[PDB]
């Protein structure tokens, strides 16, 4: 039949469009993990010149950065409900990952 | 007919298709597995940190807001609807505390 | 009603669509 000819070339291009960009995520896995391999490696160094303390000069994997205006005012609220937290803008903001920011700074 | 080879030839490809996009889930998933035993590794853990130069040196400018939290970790943004505009994030971590540091 | 992302677990392409969504707001139809 006919329809059954549209319905597969419209599939095709589908599994085509789809495949590639699954061979897309899969180098930058690959990529993540260099990367994560790199940043370990350039922290013993560090260390081996200087140990930076907990809470300051120093953030863990995962995290998110939250990039705003400095006019923006940001609140932070916990309620009585649990495991939940409530953060409020005045304005716009952006959320950048670890695997971008990691991709920023070479590996 | 044009169109019932035309058939033939694109049910003769999509085989090769379906068998490479099972090459590459099973790639994937595996692939996921080994970043997963990388980053818990105890030594590994130990040093899977950034520093504040770091991150200034990726964002020219503003306020910086760095949060920390466990895997898993979920984080839902709500569509900027007025009620004023209401930019929110909401945060739900069931595996322990989160962390959050201030950039300059 | 709301995009979600999940921390390790989550693609970027997740947040690059909240970022989008945030930046533009509502949206004439």
């Amino acid at each position: 039949f006919a329809q059954e000819c549209q319905n597969l070339e419209v599939e095709r291009q589908r599994r085509l469009e789809r495949i590639k960009q699954k061979q897309s995520q899969l180098q930058e896995l690959i990529l993540q993990q260099i990367a994560f391999k790199n940043l370990v490696q350039r922290n013993r160094h560090a260390e081996q010149q200087a140990r930076p303390p907990p809470p300051n000069s120093v953030i863990h994997l995962p995290f998110i950065i939250v990039n705003t205006s400095k006019k923006t005012v940001i609140d932070c609220s916990i309620s009585n409900d649990k495991f939940e937290y409530l953060f409020n803008f005045d304005n716009t903001f952006e959320i950048h990952d670890d695997i971008e920011v990691l991709k920023r700074m070479g590996m | 007919k044009e169109v019932i080879d035309r058939l033939r030839y694109l049910k003769a490809e999509i085989e090769d298709l379906e068998l490479k996009e099972r090459e590459l889930d099973q790639q994937k998933l595996w692939l996921q597995q080994s970043i997963k035993n990388v980053m818990d590794d105890s030594i590994n853990n130990r040093f899977s940190y950034v520093t504040h130069e770091d991150i200034c040196n990726c964002f020219n400018g503003d306020t910086l807001l760095a949060i920390q939290a466990p895997s898993g970790t979920q984080l839902e943004v709500p569509i900027p609807e007025m009620g004023q505009k209401k930019y929110q994030i909401n945060l739900k971590s069931h595996s322990g505390p989160i962390h959050v540091l201030l950039i300059n | 009603s709301a995009l979600l992302y999940k921390f390790n677990g989550s693609p970027s392409k997740s947040l690059k669509d909240i970022n989008n969504m945030i930046r533009q707001g509502e949206q004439r139809t």
